């Protein structure tokens, strides 16, 4: 019977945005080539967090602002059994700053748009942010907004001020961001003044959580005699013509009866009552064959049809 | 070397865009 020795020079760096290494090394008196004893990472703070790994490194995604905890110990896990040593632990301190300072109520959405012309027939994300000054922040502070995506790092110049001039808003009409992407968008705002300092804030969007899908356009419809058809094409997107969800609103301006379609085509035709006029409207989501659930996008600006004469 | 990104909050891994 015997027992596992903990790590040593357990370190935590900051390397980028919203994003950590923790690097330690073997504890020189266990054995040394035991090629079956592994390493468990537990995050204390912010979010609670658990899992194994078996190199003397680990690179993590999270949100720095709260400040950063992190345990790591030996490990052996036979079948019957877990062998664990004492944790070694280490930590990033919360960033300096009084209270309130920080800003509130961060608010990001990503859209997708095309170029212009014939420069490359292809697709740009654009990125707009939002947001509520400090509560007690000094009246002199500035603030400063970056994003990252992947390996790319990018700081806003676009800036919406309020009255006393503060930035308040953030437009990027060009972005590093992937349109098909499922990677993590992280935004970082900090900030600064003449008196006191400022706790910057920081947040990791989830794409599909911020992207604003484009509503259909060219929403065609007409009635001959008893037989309606309804055509329109896919969104502005990325994403191809068999990813959409798409639900088509059919309302009776005279009755109120709503019929609601949903469908994972381009085109309905059914039947419908002649002597009724109707406004139709048509909107659509990323299918979950494509990536995981989103948002829905704007109703088409309705069209009208029935009681043509 | 070689080893994904720990997305944290979300309890899994990353590792590329192909």
């Amino acid at each position: 019977k015997i027992s596992l020795l903990p790590p040593v020079n357990f370190t935590i760096k900051v390397t980028g945005l919203a994003q950590v290494l923790l690097q330690w090394k073997p504890n020189p008196d266990q054995e040394q080539r035991n090629v079956n004893l592994e390493y468990q990472v537990k995050i204390n703070a912010p979010k609670e967090d658990d899992y194994e790994t078996r190199i003397t490194e680990s690179k993590a995604v999270t949100i720095l602002h709260k400040g950063f905890s992190a345990s790591v110990r030996t490990i052996l896990q036979n079948d019957h059994s877990l062998l664990a040593s004492s944790w070694a632990s280490a930590e990033l301190h919360a960033p300096p700053g009084s209270p309130g300072t920080s800003i509130v109520n961060l608010t990001c959405t990503t859209n997708t748009t095309e170029d212009n012309y014939s420069r490359l027939r292809s697709y740009q994300v654009s990125l707009h942010c939002t947001w509520l000054v400090g509560t007690d922040a000094p009246e002199d502070t500035q603030y400063f907004l970056y994003y990252r995506y992947g390996s790319w790092t990018e700081e806003c110049q676009e800036y919406s001020k309020d009255t006393l001039g503060r930035n308040i808003a953030c437009w990027f009409p060009r972005t590093f961001i992937l349109s098909k992407g499922r990677d993590w968008l992280a935004v970082l705002v900090n900030g600064s003044s003449k008196h006191s300092a400022i706790r910057p804030f920081d947040q990791l969007f989830a794409l599909h959580a911020i992207d604003q899908i484009n509503p259909p356009l060219n929403v065609t419809a007409e009635i001959e005699g008893t037989r309606l058809s309804i055509q329109w094409e896919k969104p502005v997107s990325a994403f191809p013509i068999h990813c959409f969800d798409y639900e088509v609103k059919i309302h009776n301006t005279r009755n109120g009866y709503l019929q609601i379609e949903k469908l994972m085509t381009n085109a309905f035709i059914s039947i419908i009552d002649d002597l009724s006029k109707y406004d139709v409207q048509v909107r659509a989501a990323v299918s979950s064959m494509c990536r995981e659930a989103g948002l829905w996008s704007e109703w088409s600006q309705p069209i009208y049809v029935g009681f043509s004469r | 070397v070689d080893e994904c990104w720990r997305i944290i909050a979300s309890h899994t891994w990353f590792c590329a865009e192909e």
